[PDB]
């Protein structure tokens, strides 16, 4: 499969 | 505990200059951690410091 989403950036 | 290192899965290019590029396969050092791999890390590879996604990485 394709590469997975990225968690959001950090705070 | 937690591995020192991890192994990429996926590669990561970054997006901005404090960002942490690498390919599949490639073996980084983790400096500083959470609890979480949907969560972002700090760890050196290929003569870089920076910031990457953490479910690109697996713990050794």
């Amino acid at each position: 499969g394709p590469p997975p989403a990225m968690p959001a950036r950090p705070t | 505990g937690s591995s020192p290192k991890a192994v990429a899965l996926y590669s990561f290019a970054g997006e901005e200059s404090g960002d942490l590029p690498f390919r599949k396969g490639d073996v980084i050092t983790i400096l500083k951690k959470s609890d979480s791999q949907n969560d972002w890390w700090t760890g050196r590879v290929n003569g870089r410091e920076g910031i990457f996604p953490a479910n690109y990485v697996e713990l050794v």
